[PDB]
DNA sequence: CATCAGAGCCCCAAA
DNA sequence: TATAATGGGTCTGATG
RNA sequence: GGGG
């Protein structure tokens, strides 16, 4: 409660609607969370993927 | 949307 | 803006790319009525061709490379030094 | 591949989807790979 | 109606010799042989001249059926 | 050197421009002899020599006429390639809209 | 490097971490039987208890090993990672676990045996639910990722 | 529409779907000249754009066409550009090809990295213009058309004849594929060793990147033709020289299996 | 030998015969052996009765009689006819205006008939109709998963005999009715039937939000017949309501036996879950004037009880075996009868009125072909009808007994989901878990377990022996899955002192799910654990120490076993190896008791009992459907004295009775320096030496001799332009001799075809007029050999038009057929395989000398690597060699039934026998312990195998009892520094052999239109290099050898002509010009009216068809 | 590993322009019968037949061979196309 | 809330 | 060529 | 319908 929120940071758990957070917190944000996310699944994995990919 | 039904 | 991947690979400029991956006859109509030119720029669109595509031994950065011996290269310098 | 700096030629952007890809079959547990389609 | 087309007189024998195959088919409980068919066609007709009739009287069948073209050699183009 | 390809709509004229004939009957091949029907879908007449440098009824059979169009059959004598080149045409009675453009 | 039955070393610990389980089980019946407890409170509390056994019996699979039998051809092959990993080791010799229903929810009764001792029709068959669901799922996904990596030709190619 | 071997025909859907255009319109030439009713005439043209959708899109709209005593949509010309089956991804982003075919694999411990055991029946084939004009080059035959005259029958071929194909495919290397392709490592070169027998011999450290094991896999040979390709193979696409991932940039090429349970 | 044999469970009933499931079903679909009169109304007769009689002058069926089959079996495999049955049909035609009756017997066509063994002989193919599963015809309740609280009732009758109708509850509280995808208030329906609100709140009356909620003011305010006519224009936009066009179209829909069918399995489903009686299998019915109901009020009062919560009312698992039916033989085919008998009588009905109303009898007023036609289609063009695998006995034995629920009215691939795979915890007893594909059909296709059997309804049962109070009786009792999950049914092993449940806590199911309790509870047990799994499954030894994973491997590749000459079984079984030949009818036995009379390898001679002198005739040396050997040698000599049902025979993969899929070799598993690696497996040369591995294979050539407008075909033996020497072996005729060796390239039959306008062209001509000779008028077109084929020629067939008893297709002359036989030794590519899903390709042959042997000299046969162990999990293959190491010395083999066989201690009790032979002989023939025996006794102290302080004796016996020996190098004859597991295992020959597989192709077939190459080792095709290939090439930068792949090694016609005539010439190869499948691409756009243009830089057009294409 | 490759990646700023040097340069071999040829003798690679020792058919060995000497030089825009073309045919007639 | 377009690769024998 | 005959027989995601 |  009286917290500091940014501008697209979530407040529910769960996933991110990358529409929503394109127009929140912009192109650079959104490639940041994709980029973040998918690579979460991979490691989950044992799938050792660069990023540049 | 049926040509037979049309004619008939 | 941002899209999926199928709806960004649709998007391209080629048709030539597009058409060959979904929705074959809507990129073809809206190609045709808008006479699009396919400038052959990726690589799908020089495979259809089937043309040298533009990367590795096809890059244009060292496509045009040549090859001379120093017994050769300095045989055709004489004959290009007088006239 | 070579572990230094890259050709100018490489086919980057096909490498890249062989890539991510290739691991594709084994990703069990949206958890999973519903997930990375979803993203 | 075929994709090769027939005279008109032709098909009327054609036909003719379908419904009277038939006939005798019906009449002696096995697929009548082509000596039968030229017996009952009448005057004229021999085995030889049923069997070409049903030569001709075969219709084409479609490359693209479950593909059988894709089984095809191209034998013009060297 | 070919470096772009471009695609658009053929007007009524250029279909006919492309065509070599108008396919005027449903004839295929004729049943006795298994040649092509005249004006039909397979007719030397508009598409081409079926066999390298020879017309229909053998009048011309080699590459010393190329490019001569029989008087007694109307077929002209070039490589039989051609047949998968060379469009032909119907003329419709009333226009038809293009379904692509519909749909 | 051979394999042998008497290569599944059947640690000694198995027997008493049963035995604490069957008891601890037998605890948890009573709160159901008595009322203090709820269904899904038995449910989840017997899951729990399960899966803390079966990690309790493949340490002890490898303890024993590497103790005593340090170059026993299954701890060789997946210690130096020449094939197999913990679980499929601990299914050899420990026990088989808790199998999945068909449904996608955990049966309460686990397959108490490993491959070594050999399974009982019914334990065989609880897990058949399980193998079956894992084919069929490797098949319908191989035909996702084949679309994904695709779309993903298709959409760097240039 | 062409003769296969039974005498009988076979032809493409699309003159049955012009046949049914050609009819139409043709009986409407004649509806039009007789002066047909209104409610005729009408039907006729309704018909007609009928059997141009067929033509151009088969079951886009309304039922599909078929022919009879079969509930097969015939094949319109959408239907032959598009899909898995079509003719972009069927035909030109991938076709088959000449100087390629396939056998089962077989592990060859004793194989350098850079290394493959071809079957020497195999080879044969794959390089048989090569071999034809070895054979007129050194002797084993008088000219190149005799020479595939000897090939043809097994008890004709000679034991030079296979000293010969040693000689064409010096240093010179193949492609060896196994399916699925889900990354570049799905096609290796490889120096070809001319091995007795069926099987193609894969070495060990290849077949983490190809998923490989010896359950019954089959993998593909292609003969690169061209001096490029020779080129390109032997440079690029030699196993020996692809031993980092692609991806993560981690050996991908190592010590798996027995090779760590020695060691 | 000695068979010894565990187990301790005693199975009461024996498992039923394997192929009933095919055999009965179509007996019963048929009845040709039963007197018309006798007949019951189900199957072929069951169709005439819903056909017949036929409103025109009215058509009637009396009786249908089975003629004889014009030909043998063996004449119609012979002869590519089908093996079938003459069916004539009694019919009477009664004038309804006269009273005139003409009748007469009509011919209305051949039905295929089955063969003794449940398969079928169509076109001289044997073929096997696979079973179907399917949702049973009935009412399902299923819940809304949009609306968790509200419920959907479906009324699915019989597959294409009636639509399928849902009754959703509507947002608004008023039940909607949805058939064929319209929808509408159920409300209008009901008035129809003639129900007036009184017997709606009478009959329901309990629910006002539902009872109440549905009667509407707006629709009861109309006569039944006023309703009658507003529903029908609710569906049907163009009909005009007439009051005999609407009781045609409803009645047909929802009340008419002809159109609509709920099984006779959905009666009794519907009734008992409602609590009813059905008079008709049918929603409806018309009489006395009116429509009177029978189904869709009991399913509204159900549907709405169960949006309360009142008794008996639960969803159904649409899963539950007792909700999914097998559809038979019988059943799938008097279903294509029923509809070729329909369309039959649709040409009766035109030919009724049109023709001369009086002058028509029975006989020209039928015309069979829509029936020969569509029993015809059923048996060739059907999803359920498989080309029959008959690999060996049992690949058809496995077939027969398959379950797809895949096909016509089932589902399709796409079309299904992980619900319909699952394995169902009422498979148990019915489908085994086990059997099943890897891959895309996982779950679909299955296998009936072992003692399950199809009811008459067509719900799979399984038995179960009935316990009371404690004492279990031998009463039998076969389930539906609905009867089971009423009783605690107890397992198989339970203890039982006699007849009693001897243990104080016994094991049971309720309801499928695991339950501990006493045996005063128990009401039935298992009858066996073999009843739960399928055939092949059973014949897994030690199956209850395997992955199922990979126990489901070595099910399917017993499928695949080659046929072996000297095939033996296993030295452990499971006690199925025997019901399994016998029930596969490939051996054969005798009738009654008596005595051998004459014994051959063609024919046996039994004096029987009874006087009379039978003849046994033996299949010798016939190809199947996949080209094995089946051959069946005999097993008795002269005058042996024979009981009733003693073995006369082996049939192929039998030994002395007992299924031989493979051989019993001498196995070490132990790494082997690389040809081991990752499945691989090496083997002794000494297998090729006794021909262990050795399978006979046949393959069929035919050739057609026909009649061109250009000339005869001609089987000559005068070819030209050729050398004696490639006609050496052709008889006068032009035929290869029966005996003669034919290699790749070598011509099999001569044959002469003229040519055509192809006239040699001048350039052949002034070669021909140069070399004196002339050209000939005919060419060459003999059958050859194709690459990689080849053998010894063991029969020809010559059938021409004109000789006796043959007729061939229009056109065709003569026909000629070469068989060709191979002895496949194993070979370096075959692959290998175990009953537990250890399968892998010989990849090395080392000879005997490099073989690891035992100390006393005794080489090992393969080589397993143990990594393929671990990860797999099938350690069935472990205790297999173990106790098949004790039985190698012993010389017995076991019987060791499945989950029920063999434990540890008792194998160990006969290793330690064993090990007397193995080293008890040593040490009194003058021999003690090996210095380097001691040296690896040393390493085994090391690794807790063996006691310190122990004798050698001792020690190696502790060794022996894990199964493990001393072995040495054959290389060195240092000692392998560890003891190796080594014993017998059984293995197979699979099917896949390399000699199959090998192909390559330089060039060779171009397809029609894209110009490139053909497809298929037969077609001596290309390989595919597909998207995935291509973009393997890209990523490698590969751009000139991708290039070469799209255009000189494919349809590049310029090009790929080029690059040849530079490769035999010594040039490289041509820079390549355009694919000519893009050509194709640019004209199929020409064709769909869009102008394709191929530009310069200048944006000005070039003409990629060099002028050919503009005028 | 094809013989010294890591030192002919060092030679090329992208391992593609290495293999265009290679086969163009093979090829400039095949056409010329071999009579270009940068190396000595001594140094010709070598295929042992069943007669003997005989020189290396394959011209890409050779042109890698040839490029590691040192005695070959490549280049965008070194000289004109058909003016080389001219020039060698002279040096090393057909 | 309806309509349309997608739904992995290569190989075999059959038809 | 002339009785009369007159209306058929799954599964998800993107876009209007 | 099998293979990987
Ligand atoms: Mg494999
Ligand atoms: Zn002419």
């Amino acid at each position: 409660d009286g917290d500091y929120v940014e501008a697209g940071q979530p407040l529910t758990r769960g996933a991110i609607d990358p529409h929503q957070l394109l127009e929140a917190k912009g192109p650079e944000a959104v490639e940041r969370y994709l980029v973040e996310e998918i690579q979460k699944v991979y490691r989950a994995q044992g799938v050792k993927l660069h990023d540049k990919h | 949307s049926d040509p037979v039904r049309q004619y008939l | 803006l941002l899209m999926g991947v199928t709806k960004s690979a649709l998007s391209t400029k080629s048709w030539l790319s597009a058409a060959s991956f979904q929705n074959t006859t809507h990129v073809l109509t809206e190609a045709a009525i808008a006479g699009k030119k396919d400038e052959l720029i990726g690589l799908k669109e020089n495979v259809i061709l089937g043309r040298l595509i533009p990367a590795g031994t096809g890059s244009d950065f060292v496509r045009f490379t040549q090859v001379v011996d120093q017994k050769t290269l300095k045989a055709i310098e004489e004959a290009r030094k007088e006239a | 591949s070579m572990a230094r700096p890259v050709s100018i030629g490489e086919a980057v952007g096909i490498v890249a989807a062989q890539s991510i890809g290739e691991p594709g079959t084994q990703l069990t547990m949206t958890q999973g790979l519903p997930r990375v389609i979803e993203l | 109606a075929r994709t090769i087309r027939i005279p008109v007189h032709m098909v009327e024998t054609i036909n003719k010799l379908s419904r009277t195959a038939r006939q005798l088919q019906q009449e002696l409980g096995r697929e009548p042989t082509y000596e039968e068919i030229a017996e009952a066609m009448g005057p004229g007709w021999d085995a030889k001249r049923v069997e070409e009739t049903l030569k001709i009287a075969q219709e084409p069948v479609s490359l693209e059926t479950p593909f059988y073209g894709d089984f095809i050699p191209d034998e013009h183009l060297p | 050197e070919v470096r772009k390809v471009r695609i658009a709509l053929a007007s009524p004229e250029k279909i006919r421009s492309w065509s070599y004939g108008e396919v005027e009957k449903p004839e295929t091949i004729n049943y006795r002899t298994l040649k092509p029907e005249r004006d039909g879908l397979f007719d030397e007449r508009i598409f081409g020599p079926i066999k390298d440098y020879e017309c229909a009824c053998g009048k011309y059979k080699r590459q010393r006429f190329e490019g001569k169009v029989c008087e007694r059959c109307g077929v002209e004598v070039t490589k039989s390639i051609v047949r998968r080149y060379r469009m032909g045409h119907i003329e419709l009675a009333t226009p038809a809209a293009h379904i692509w453009f519909v749909k | 490097i051979t394999i042998g039955i008497d290569d599944a070393v059947i640690p000694e610990e198995k027997k008493q971490y049963l035995e604490e389980a069957d008891r601890k089980l037998l605890q948890i019946e009573q709160a159901y039987e008595m009322g203090f407890l709820t269904d899904r409170e038995r449910y989840d509390q017997i899951l729990q208890l399960w899966t803390e056994t079966t990690e309790k019996v493949t340490q002890a699979v490898f303890k024993n090993f590497e103790e005593n039998y340090p170059f026993n051809p299954l701890y060789v092959m997946a210690q130096s990672g020449a094939r197999g990993n913990p679980q499929q080791i601990r299914q050899l010799c420990g026990l088989r676990g808790l199998m999945q229903k068909p449904s996608g929810e955990t049966f309460e009764v686990p397959v108490r045996s490993s491959f070594r001792e050999g399974l009982t029709v019914l334990e065989y068959f609880i897990s058949s639910h399980g193998a079956r669901k894992g084919g069929a799922d490797t098949a319908l996904r191989t035909a996702d990722s084949g679309y994904l990596t695709r779309k993903l030709v298709d959409v760097t190619h240039e | 529409m062409v003769q296969v071997d039974g005498g009988r025909f076979a032809t493409s859907d699309l003159n049955d779907l012009y046949r049914r255009l050609i009819n139409r319109n043709n009986r409407l030439k004649k509806l039009l000249a007789q002066g047909a009713p209104e409610i005729i005439i009408r039907n006729e043209k309704r018909m007609l754009q009928e059997a141009v959708d067929a033509l151009l899109d088969n079951g886009r709209r309304g039922a599909p066409v078929t022919n009879p005593g079969s509930d097969r949509p015939l094949r319109s010309l959408t239907d032959i550009l598009s899909g898995k089956q079509g003719r972009f991804r069927q035909n030109l982003l991938g076709k088959r090809v000449d100087y390629s075919g396939r056998s089962v694999i077989v592990v060859g411990p004793q194989l350098k990295l850079h290394q493959c055991g071809l079957p020497k029946r195999m080879a044969l084939e794959l390089f048989k213009p090569f071999l034809l004009k070895k054979m007129e080059e050194k002797g084993i035959a008088p000219n190149v058309k005799a020479a595939r005259r000897m090939l043809e029958r097994q008890r004709d071929i000679k034991d030079e004849v296979w000293d010969a194909l040693e000689e064409v495919i010096h240093g010179k290397v193949v492609l060896l594929n196994r399916a699925p392709t889900l990354h570049r490592l799905g096609i290796q070169a490889f120096q070809p060793v001319l091995v007795e027998g069926q099987s193609i011999q894969l070495h060990p450290l290849v077949c983490e990147a190809f998923n490989a094991d010896f359950d019954g896999d089959q993998m593909a040979v292609h003969v690169p033709l061209s001096s490029f390709a020779q080129a390109e193979a032997r440079i690029q696409m030699l196993s020996a020289h692809n031993l980092l991932s692609p991806a993560s940039g981690e050996p991908l090429a190592k010590p798996s299996r027995d090779i760590i349970l020695g060691l | 030998m000695e068979i010894k044999r565990f187990g301790r469970i005693r199975e009461v009933i024996p498992l039923p015969p394997l192929t009933e499931i095919q055999v009965e079903s179509y007996r019963r679909a048929l009845q040709a052996d039963v007197p018309p009169e006798k007949r019951e109304n189900v199957g072929i007769q069951a169709a005439f009765r819903e056909t017949f009689p036929i409103e025109e002058l009215v058509l009637d069926f009396l009786e249908y009689r089975l003629g004889e089959p014009p030909f043998p079996q063996d004449e119609c495999r012979e002869k590519d006819l089908t093996y079938q049955a003459p069916l004539y049909a009694r019919l009477q035609l009664i004038h309804k205006d006269t009273g005139l009756i003409k009748e007469d017997e009509v011919f209305l066509g051949h039905i295929p008939l089955m063969t003794e063994d449940g398969s079928f002989i169509i076109n001289g193919a044997d073929r096997v109709i696979v079973s179907q599963i399917h949702r049973s015809p009935g009412v399902y309740f299923t819940p809304d998963p949009a609306r968790p609280g509200r419920y959907i009732a479906s009324i699915i009758p019989l597959p294409k005999r009636g639509p399928w109708i849902d009754l959703e509850v509507e947002p608004n509280g008023v039940v909607s009715m949805k058939v064929n995808k319209r929808k509408f208030p159920l409300v209008l329906l009901l008035r129809v039937l003639g129900y007036d609100q009184e017997t709606l709140a009478r009959e329901l009356g309990a629910y006002g939000e539902l009872v109440q909620g549905l009667m509407d003011e707006s629709v009861f305010a109309m006569r039944p017949e006023e309703a009658l006519i507003r529903l029908f224009t609710l569906l049907r936009p163009g009909d005009p309501p007439k009051r005999d066009k609407a009781v045609a179209y409803v009645y047909g829909l929802i009340a008419d036996p002809r159109r609509y069918d709920l099984g006779e399995a959905g009666r009794y489903k519907a009734e008992e879950k409602l609590g009813i009686r059905l008079s008709g299998r049918t929603l409806a019915r018309f009489e006395d004037g009116e429509f009177k109901d029978e189904v869709f009020l009991p399913t509204l009062r159900y549907l709405f009880a169960l949006t309360a919560g009142v008794p008996g009312h639960e969803v159904d698992d649409i899963d539950h075996l007792g909700n999914r039916r097998i559809r038979t033989v019988g059943e799938l085919m008097t279903d294509q009868f029923r509809v070729g008998l329909a369309r039959l009588a649709r040409g009766v009905r035109e030919r009724m009125l049109m023709g001369s109303e009086d002058s028509l009898t029975p006989a020209k007023l039928v015309n069979s072909r829509p029936l020969e036609a569509a029993i015809r289609e059923f048996f060739s063009r059907s999803q359920l009808s498989q080309f029959k695998d008959e690999t060996n006995p049992l690949s058809s034995l496995r077939h027969k007994r398959r379950i797809s629920a895949l096909g016509p009215g089932g589902l399709t691939r796409e079309r299904a989901g992980f619900d319909v795979r699952d394995v169902h915890r009422t498979h148990y007893g019915r489908i085994c878990p086990v059997e099943t594909p890897e891959g895309a059909n996982i779950g679909l296709i299955t296998s009936l377990a072992a003692y399950a059997r199809v009811d008459e309804l067509g719900f799979i049962r399984t038995p179960y022996r009935r316990v009371v109070g404690g004492v279990v009786t031998d009463e039998v009792v076969y389930m539906t899955a609905t009867e089971e999950d009423r009783y605690t049914i107890a397992q198989a092993n339970t203890p039982l002192e006699g007849n009693r449940i001897a243990a104080e806590r016994v094991v049971a199911r309720r309801k499928g799910e695991p339950v501990i309790v006493s045996p005063e509870e128990v009401e039935f047990m298992d009858v066996s654990p073999k009843q739960v799994f399928s055939v092949n499954t059973n014949l897994i030894p030690f199956l209850e120490h395997d992955d199922a994973n990979r126990a489901l491997m070595g099910s399917n590749m017993q499928t695949q076993a080659v046929p072996l000459i000297r095939a033996q079984a296993p030295v452990v079984m499971t006690g199925l190896e025997e019901r399994v030949v016998r029930d596969s009818l490939a051996a054969l036995y005798a009738e009654e008791d008596g005595e051998v009379a004459k014994v051959d390898g063609n024919r046996i001679v039994v004096r029987y009992e009874d006087g009379r002198l039978v003849e046994y005739p033996l299949r010798r040396f016939y190809r199947s459907n996949q080209g094995t050997a089946l051959d069946q040698r005999p097993r008795v000599v002269v005058g042996q004295r024979v009981r009733k049902g003693d073995l006369l025979a082996d049939g192929p993969a039998s030994e002395n009775g007992f299924l031989a899929l493979g051989q019993n070799v001498l196995v070490a598993i132990m790494p082997f320096d690389g040809y081991n690696f990752e499945d691989a497996i090496v083997i002794s040369e000494e297998l090729l030496k006794r021909d262990f591995y050795t399978s006979i294979h046949i393959e069929r050539y035919e050739i057609e001799a026909r009649d061109t407008k250009l000339g005869p075909e001609r089987i000559t033996r005068d070819i030209p332009h050729l050398s004696e020497a490639a006609l050496r072996d052709l008889d006068e005729e032009g035929v290869v001799r029966i005996g003669a060796e034919v290699k790749p390239g070598d011509i099999l039959v001569g044959r002469t075809s003229f040519k055509g306008e192809s006239e040699p062209t001048p350039e052949e001509r002034l070669l021909r007029s140069i070399f004196g000779e002339k050209a000939r008028d005919v060419k060459d077109t003999s059958l050859r050999v194709p690459p990689g084929e080849g053998g010894i020629v063991v029969r020809t067939v010559r059938l021409r038009r004109g000789d006796p008893g043959v007729e061939l297709k229009p056109g065709v002359r003569e026909v000629v057929r070469v068989y060709v036989a191979q002895k496949r030794k194993l070979q370096v590519g075959d692959k290998l395989a175990n009953r537990h899903g250890n399968k892998g390709v010989v990849a090395k042959i080392l000879p005997v000398e490099d073989m690891p042997h035992l100390p006393d000299g005794t080489p090992v046969d393969v080589i397993l690597n143990p990594l393929g162990v671990p990860s797999r999990m099938n350690l069935g293959q472990i205790l297999e060699t173990h106790l098949g190491l004790a039985g190698y010395f012993l010389g017995q083999r076991y019987i060791s039934p499945i989950f029920d066989g063999a434990k540890e201690p008792e194998i160990k009790e006969l290793l330690a026998q064993a090990f007397e032979v193995y080293f008890g002989k040593r040490k009194g023939e003058g021999f003690g312990v090996d210095k380097r025996e001691v040296e690896v006794l040393r390493r085994a102290e090391k690794l807790g195998l063996v006691t310190p302080g122990k004798t050698p004796e001792e020690q190696l016996k502790e060794l022996f009892l894990q199964g493990k020996v001393v072995l040495y190098d054959g290389r060195t004859g240092e000692p392998i520094e560890g003891p190796i597991v080594v014993g017998q295992m059984f293995i197979m020959k699979l099917y896949h052999m390399v000699e199959d597989k090998m192909h390559a192709r330089s060039t060779g077939p171009y397809s029609l239109i894209t110009q490139q190459p053909l497809g298929g080792k037969a077609q001596f095709g290309g390989q595919r290099f597909g998207e995935m290939e291509v973009w393997a090439l890209e990523a490698y930068g590969a751009a000139h050898t991708l290039q070469e792949m799209l255009t000189l090694k494919s349809d590049d016609i310029e090009g790929r002509n080029a690059a040849y005539e530079a490769i035999i010439k010594g040039e490289d190869v041509p820079e390549p010009s355009v694919p000519e499948s893009f050509r194709v691409l640019v004209k199929e756009l020409q064709a769909l009216a869009l102008d394709v243009q191929t530009l310069d830089e200048k944006d000005n057009p070039v003409d990629i068809f060099e002028g050919l294409a503009s005028k | 590993a094809e013989p010294g490759i890591d030192k002919l990646f060092g030679m090329v700023d992208s391992k593609y322009r290495l293999t265009v040097v290679v086969a163009k340069r093979a090829q400039q071999l095949l056409r010329h019968g071999f009579k270009n040829t940068v190396l000595e003798p001594e140094e010709r690679p070598k295929m042992q037949t069943l007669e003997g020792l005989f020189d290396d058919p394959n011209a890409v060995t050779w042109a890698m061979k040839e490029l590691l000497t040192g005695r070959l030089v490549f280049g965008e825009n070194l000289v004109p196309e058909d003016r080389l073309q001219k020039e060698m045919e002279r040096l090393y007639p057909v």
